[PDB]
């Protein structure tokens, strides 16, 4: 199913995506796919969704989205920045 | 500087909205129409030839919001000219009665159709 | 009957038991549709099994047959229909062994119809 960073370990509860974006305002830099499936678990098309997801649950997440080249490889790839979360 | 009818085929999309809200999806242009969708919404329109493209789209996956947040069918409006480049194509394309809200589109063209 | 034009959603589930979401479009005879990693096309000649060709455009996500060239798969027309729920047995050619399930499920008519 997934697995929990130990950075996160004490919020087992909460569903994947909360769970992810509490990870990622730890890193306080722009994540993308591969950074999450490596660190959850999860395969690659999973890590998509949940940013995708994420980026429209705007009450929850407070963050910033970016489309931006990498490698290259001359590509982009969708980047996430998460500033904090709301768990009220 | 090339009118809206170029390449026919299967292009892959990403797109971010005015609230930074994305997704990705596919979409096929084949004669005067256009089709497609993503894993909430899908999408048709037909190229009028002479103005602006009116494009529906309609939500099929009620557990995920919109990326606008629009809790019922909308229309989005795709400018006439989109400027070309290549393989490569940047869209703005604001929802229809409302210019405030909006999706910046980047498309990328796969292949042409086997027919 | 016949299947019905318009835009389906599409979800697959391989022997090795990958799966993934995508979208299928049904226009006439013409069959286009993909997802996040592939995209696929074929005629229905009508006659036969409809051979639905597999092109991968983007390499950084795995095939859920973990195929990592184009193929073909077979679709039986026996089990086409009319019906607003399709289910799918589709493998590849010239290889039973492996094969996706397919669960099509019907959103939309076409806007200019025939």
């Amino acid at each position: 199913d997934y697995v929990i960073p130990d950075s996160v370990k004490n919020y087992d509860g909460e569903p994947l995506y909360i769970l992810v974006s509490l990870w990622c305002k730890l890193q306080e830099k722009w994540i993308s796919r591969n950074d999450i499936a490596e660190a959850f678990g999860i395969n690659l098309r999973r890590a998509s969704f949940i940013i995708t997801y994420i980026s429209r649950r705007k009450e929850k997440i407070s963050f910033r989205v970016r489309y931006v080249s990498y490698g290259n490889l001359h590509y982009k790839r969708l980047e996430i920045f998460i500033y904090d979360v709301n768990l009220e | 500087a090339a009118s809206m009818i170029m390449k026919d085929g299967i292009y892959s999309i990403i797109f971010i909205s005015n609230e930074d809200s994305c997704g990705e999806g596919i979409l096929i242009k084949n004669g005067n129409m256009i089709t497609g969708g993503d894993i909430a919404s899908v999408y048709q329109g037909v190229l009028s030839e002479d103005e602006d493209i009116i494009l529906h789209v309609h939500r099929y996956n009620y557990e995920i919001p919109s990326v606008l947040n629009i809790e019922q069918d909308y229309q989005l409006v795709i400018p006439k000219k989109v400027l070309s480049n290549d393989n490569n194509l940047t869209l703005h394309c604001h929802v229809r009665g409302n210019e405030k809200l909006f999706v910046d589109v980047y498309a990328k063209f796969i292949e042409p159709l086997v027919i």
